[PDB]
């Protein structure tokens, strides 16, 4: 059922696994790649990889069909496949593991991902988090610890945790009085039309609305006062205290000091002066 | 200030007008746009004529009635061969899903 | 409709071709195609589940390849036009690819800009991250492969045409403006999409090789020119071709470029050249050469070096022609002509510089430092006579002498003299011999008006400051007041409880001390003749009555008064002096008296009583009744019983000369002991300034503060260090002997 | 006698009522250091000094260096 | 109407706007700026074949409102989108650029 590579001379080279086992695990070893051998197998529910020369991750899943729990933590992976992440991996994902390595930006594809409970990103070079983290409503553990986290997203605010290991990032300081404004009115029609299929609830898809757009209001914000809007926003960097966010927060030289950066967006300037009264009357 | 939305049979003309604007400024500028002498058409409201010395803030055309988000429906009506003038064959805007 | 649908990539790109191929190359299209062509664009660009983005956007430039390849052979294919088939096919391109860009619109925008994407901006995926071949946009492929497949295949080809045509152009022909601007302007346009360095294509295309070029040409010019021409028609025609080298600059070349070619063109015959022109131009300022010298100027100015040496050499012919012209004035009239020839050479250089050297500052400053020199030229073994010399320029200006001669061309003339007085290092000088001369003008009465003076303390005061004349504004007032005080003395005349007859018309004037440059005789003793010793009473009480705690002192040198005689049968008015009244009012007494009788009456001492009756019989009006040729302690004296005058209104006071040598070296003994308390007060305050500070910070200190009115020598500021040495107010630092230190 | 004089310009010196010997200048003049409230001051060893310069010397040295006595302000002339 | 541009949608309804209404939308600003040599005959027929006209009202409604209510200060109020209609508008905005 269980079975783990350690060494170059006990991977098989050309002879294929068994079916008998439930896990697989592969460690220390020289794989450029991940051969197109072990994707072939049937009933892999942990995959895991760790400490290998892996650089691209495979365009497609071959056969696999349930894949709870896949590891890739210490590899040198630098940007995951976008045709990956559209494939059936989603429906029954439940972890995902990219510790120690080269990966820069996570795609926002992983939205997609709804099934994870669990993510690791620690000692990444991440720049934020994917944006809709919100869409992962599942997901239990997170770790990007190590790495470059100036502001968290928007709807980091949406999801419950457990624990949420974050200490060792730039976090930014909070900016609340001065704004960025990229507002503009008249509010252009695409934002206004946008703001209305949302407000609306059109259910719409790409055979329907022209692709790009499809994009952009898939991940269209959510301002504080309840109404999205796709553009013409104000972006203000509040810090928030992240005991809402997750049940225990752990952090670095901070006793008492839990607070952590998020850019709120703003559909309109005139919404904006209700944030600015809310927070100076706290 | 008002905004007006012709509609004569194919066509629509976007303008602005003022409460105090008379109806002939209105018809002068179907003069120029449609390239055809003024004292030919009238316009309409509702099935109702309107005249020329009059002008539109007695109609009822207010700020918060013809709005330029929403312009209120102006009928027009041109000159056949002779004196005779067609009535209101007022296309409707086709029917959204 | 609008909807995401199937579409078939040829149906629609077979039309698309067509229009494309229509707008790159510019011929007939109608407008109802071109919306068509948008509404296809758009339709291809979204779809589902085929997307043709990524489609549209290869063959395009596939298509833009194949066009620019097909231009480029065209262009090979025909030789020696290949500046004006390639300028006609550039902007054929140009404007096509700008046609395309407005026409892929939707493409560029909503396409290309989605997939550009490199860090995680809130957009990664949903488009062609990854990224070999960067993305660009068509208005921008579009030149770009033009640039790649037009311009790098054919660069050694235009430039050896560009640079043909352009050298053509200096050659005296004229080739046409337009193509060569344009073909030389396509490297800026070509780039015009890249956010650094715009220009990096044309300077390292047809900017570095062209100024090369041009530095080539010019140096080949200038060497021509040397062989063929002496220097002055060389700086014409350096002149000519820079002029026609800035046109043309502006003709055909970028304007970032401008600066540069001319850079690189006057480099080659000036610069290169300034040996030659340093080696000549000595020769031109030193003769009427008006355009050489400004040809020179407008030379120089370019390069860094051109000036300095043109600045000395104006400078040292400006001090020779003031030494030439200021060394041969006639014995009779040194002020004025002094002054006038200095003025003279000041204004023609001034004229010279404005008119011909644009009035530059340097040469101002070489023209004040070569007037300073002039004036403040002494002769060898001797001291500097200008001071002297403005004193009394100013003195004989102010003169009654200047008969029929008006106030103002006199305010002309002694605004002029201002100019000059700035010269001078050695103001102080100039200040104590003024201050004497008018102090005499003042006394005896020889003025314009005293509005001039009013004017030669204001424009002093303008010039040096108010402490500089100070005193002589204290001395003016007095002037202010003395009449007040003589009326007001006639006012106490009639206050007095008893009323009491002067007998006389008594005249006063009341000085301050110190201020005045009046030196009491030491211990004259003079004694006053009856009559006046009554005003002096009177006086002495009136002052001691109007004014607390102060003395007067009566100089008797200088009070004058008036004698008539007219019980005799000669009535003459004799204006006196008042040893000579005492003389007369003692002779009246008896018909012969006694040298012994005149040292019992008037007892003011022998040197002064005998030069006073060497005066008197000087006009003959007193006999001497001892043969002897010599005035001694036994002669005797007797009125004249026949005498006459032709000015029956005469005078027997000394008229006012000139200041005697053994006076003028009393005053610089005088000014040079002012200097000295000058420069220790000086040091004082520099010593409170810092209380430490190196000797030679003290040298610089002191010659900077003390050049405002004199330039004092170093030698006289060491003894100033000693005397302050020696007064307990420094010590000479036990570290350091040059170094001083505060223990007072 | 019969014969007087009916004109005389006298001419007159004023000034207060010679050199300093702290800051060699007149006692008439101006001081070193000044500005018009230089006064002068006499004292007891019948010396008229600078207010100024007296009071500077004063304020280390209580003595008047002509006799090596200690100097008592007499009067102050203004 | 080379002041009043006029939009030809499928349906055939000439529905004419100002010329600086129009070009609120940039994609309209191209295709009046397309071959150029415009004989300016005061004929601005841009055929939107391919748009709805029940649409394009809505369209050149907006584009008055936007002419109207930039630069003002006033309480700007929302531009009305029926729910029937939101779509055809927002790709035809996505079309427009605007
Ligand atoms: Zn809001
Ligand atoms: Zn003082
Ligand atoms: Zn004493
Ligand atoms: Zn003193």
């Amino acid at each position: 059922s269980k079975l783990f590579i350690t060494t170059k001379k006990d991977y098989p080279i050309t002879k294929s696994f068994p079916y008998s086992l439930e896990h697989l695990q592969v460690s220390y070893c020289k794989l450029a790649r991940v051969d197109m051998r072990m994707l072939c197998l049937k009933k892999l529910q942990k995959l895991d990889l760790s400490n290998n020369h892996i650089k691209k991750l495979p365009k497609t899943i071959g056969d696999l069909v349930c894949l709870q729990e896949l590891i890739l933590n210490h590899n040198f992976l630098e940007s995951f496949e976008v045709v990956l992440c559209s494939t059936t991996l989603r429906d029954t994902l439940k972890s995902l593991d990219l510790s120690a390595n080269k990966l820069k930006a996570l795609p926002v594809q992983i939205c997609n991902f709804k099934e994870l409970v669990s993510l690791k990103l620690d000692e990444n070079e991440l720049l934020q988090l994917p944006f809709p983290i919100g869409q992962l409503s599942k997901l239990r553990f997170l770790s990007a610890t190590k790495n470059n986290l100036q502001c968290l997203p928007n709807t980091f605010k949406k999801l419950t945790l457990e624990n949420l290991d974050l200490f060792g990032n730039p976090f930014m300081q909070a900016t609340p009085l001065v704004p960025d404004i990229q507002l503009k009115i008249p509010l252009p029609l695409l934002e206004t039309a946008a703001r209305a299929t949302l407000k609306y609830r059109i259910p719409y898809g790409p055979h329907l609305i022209p692709a790009t757009l499809c994009q952009d209001l898939s991940l269209a914000k959510t301002c504080d006062c309840g109404l999205p809007c796709l553009n013409s926003f104000i972006q203000t960097i509040v810090l928030m205290n992240l005991h809402q966010v997750s049940q225990t927060v752990v952090l670095v030289d901070t006793m008492g000091g839990t607070d952590g950066p998020i850019v709120c967006y703003f559909c309109s300037l005139t919404c904006y002066s209700q944030f600015l009264d809310k927070y100076l009357q706290s | 200030d008002v905004f007006l939305m012709i509609r004569h049979h194919k066509t629509t003309i976007f303008t602005d007008a003022k409460e105090n604007t008379t109806v002939y400024e209105l018809k002068r500028i179907v003069e120029g746009i449609l390239k055809r002498p003024p004292e030919d058409q009238k316009l309409y409201k509702d099935d109702q004529l309107l005249d020329d010395n009059k002008t539109l803030g007695d109609c009822g055309f207010t700020s918060q009635t013809a709005r330029p988000q929403a312009p209120a429906t102006v009928g027009l009506a041109f000159r056949s061969s002779g004196d005779s003038f067609e009535p209101l064959r007022v296309e409707p805007f086709s029917s959204p899903p | 409709s609008l909807k995401p649908r199937v579409v078939d990539f040829d149906e629609t790109w077979n039309k698309l071709l067509t229009t494309i191929k229509a707008v790159v190359m510019l011929d007939y299209v109608e407008r109802a195609t071109w919306n068509d062509r948008f509404s296809d664009i758009y339709a291809l660009c979204v779809a589902y589940p085929e997307p043709l983005g990524e489609r549209l956007y290869t063959e395009t430039k596939i298509f833009l390849e194949n066009h620019v390849q097909q231009l480029h052979t065209r262009v090979l294919d025909s030789a020696e036009q290949v500046l004006v088939m390639y300028f006609r096919y550039w902007e054929e391109y140009s404007r096509g690819a700008d046609y395309m860009d407005c026409l892929y619109r939707y493409l560029n925008t909503q396409y290309i800009k989605k997939n550009k994407l490199t860090e995680a901006d809130l957009q990664y995926g949903y488009g062609g991250v990854d990224m070999n071949e960067p993305l660009m946009e068509i208005g921008e492929l579009a030149l770009d492969l033009w640039r790649k497949l037009m311009i790098e295949p054919l660069q050694d080809t235009l430039l050896i045409m560009l640079l043909r045509e352009i050298k053509r152009d200096r050659c005296g022909e004229d080739p046409n403006q337009k193509v060569i601007h344009g073909v030389i302007n396509s490297f800026v346009h070509v780039e015009q999409y890249k956010k650094k360095f715009p220009l990096k294509f044309y300077q390292e295309i047809f900017e570095s090789p062209f100024l090369a070029e041009t530095g080539e040409y010019y140096k080949q010019e200038a060497s021509n020119l040397l062989q063929e021409s002496n220097c002055s028609q060389y700086m014409e025609k350096i002149l000519g071709r820079l002029k026609d080298e800035e046109i043309r600059c502006r003709k055909y070349l970028h304007p970032s470029s401008y600066n540069k070619v001319i850079h690189e063109c006057q480099q080659r015959m000036v610069a290169d050249h300034l040996q030659f022109l340093h080696a000549e131009c000595h020769n031109i300022i030193r003769q009427e050469r008006r355009n050489d010298m400004a040809n020179m100027y407008t030379l120089l100015r370019a390069v860094s070096s051109g000036l300095p040496h043109m600045i000395q050499e104006l400078q040292n012919h400006i001090h020779d022609e003031g030494l030439r012209a200021i060394s041969n004035l006639s014995q009779e009239n040194m002020p004025t002509q002094f002054v006038e020839s200095v003025l003279e050479v000041h204004s023609k250089f001034v004229q010279l510089v404005n008119c011909v050297l644009n009035g530059d500052q340097h040469f101002m400053s070489a023209l004040d430092k070569a007037l300073t020199c002039v004036v403040n030229y002494r002769e060898p073994k001797s001291v500097c006579k200008a001071p002297e010399l403005l004193a009394k320029y100013c003195d004989n200006m102010l003169k009654k002498s200047a008969k029929g001669m008006t106030e103002n061309e006199v305010e002309d003339k002694l605004t002029s003299f201002i100019t000059v007085f700035k010269y001078i290092d050695d103001k102080d000088v100039f200040q104590k011999f003024y201050a004497r001369m008018l102090a005499k003008r003042l006394i005896h009465g020889l003025s314009m008006s005293m509005d001039s003076e009013e004017t030669m303390i204001n424009k002093l005061k303008q010039a040096c400051g108010y402490e500089f004349t100070s005193k002589l504004h204290r001395m003016y007032t007095d002037m202010s007041v003395s009449a007040d005080l003589n009326n007001k003395f006639n006012n106490f005349i009639k206050s007095q409880d008893t009323v009491i007859d002067l007998g006389i018309s008594f005249q006063i004037y009341v000085l301050q001390a110190g201020a005045w440059p009046l030196t009491q005789a030491p211990s004259s003793t003079f004694a006053i003749p009856q009559e006046l010793e009554k005003s002096v009473q009177m006086f002495e009480l009136f002052y001691n009555q109007h004014f607390s705690g102060r003395k007067l002192t009566w100089l008797h040198y200088l009070c004058t008064g008036e004698v008539k005689m007219n019980y005799l049968c000669k009535p003459y008015v004799a204006m006196v002096t008042t040893y000579q009244m005492a003389v007369l009012l003692a002779f009246n007494n008896s018909e012969i008296i006694t040298y012994k009788e005149l040292q019992d009456s008037t007892q003011m001492n022998e040197k002064e009583l005998t030069k006073t009756i060497k005066s008197l019989l000087d006009v003959k009006m007193i006999n001497h009744d001892s043969d002897k040729e010599d005035i001694e302690g036994e002669s005797t004296f007797s009125l004249n019983m026949n005498f006459s005058s032709k000015r029956t209104k005469f005078k027997i006071t000394t008229p006012m000369q000139k200041d005697t040598p053994q006076e003028v070296e009393q005053t610089r003994s005088a000014v040079d002991e002012d200097r000295k308390m000058y420069l220790q007060a000086a040091i004082v305050r520099i010593m409170k300034a810092r209380k430490v500070l190196r000797h030679n910070a003290l040298i610089q200190e002191v010659i900077s503060q003390s050049r405002a009115r004199f330039n004092p020598s170093i030698s006289m500021i060491k003894k100033c260090i000693e005397v302050l040495i020696d007064k307990q107010y420094i010590e000479r630092s036990q570290a350091s002997a040059d170094e001083y230190s505060y223990v007072a | 006698k019969r014969f007087e004089v009916k004109k005389w310009n006298a001419v007159a010196l004023w000034a207060w009522d010679d050199n300093c010997a702290i800051c060699r200048n007149h006692i008439m003049d101006l001081c070193i250091e000044c500005s018009e409230e230089c006064t002068v001051a006499w004292g007891v060893c019948n010396h008229a000094f600078h207010f100024h310069c007296i009071s500077r010397w004063l304020k280390t040295r209580q003595v008047c260096p002509l006799d090596n006595r200690e100097w008592e302000f007499q009067k102050y002339v203004g | 109407d080379a002041m009043y541009v006029k939009l030809i949608s499928s349906d055939g309804h000439e529905f004419i706007v100002k010329r600086e209404h129009a070009l609120t939308s940039g994609t309209i600003k191209a295709m009046l700026s397309g071959p150029g040599q415009f004989a300016e005959n005061e004929t601005n027929e841009v055929n939107f074949r391919e748009i709805p006209s029940h649409v394009l009202s809505k369209v050149c409604m907006y584009f008055t409102y936007k002419v109207r209510y930039t630069n003002s200060s006033t309480e700007i109020p929302e531009f009305p989108i029926a729910p029937e209609i939101a779509l055809e508008l927002l790709m035809a905005a996505n079309f427009l650029d605007c």
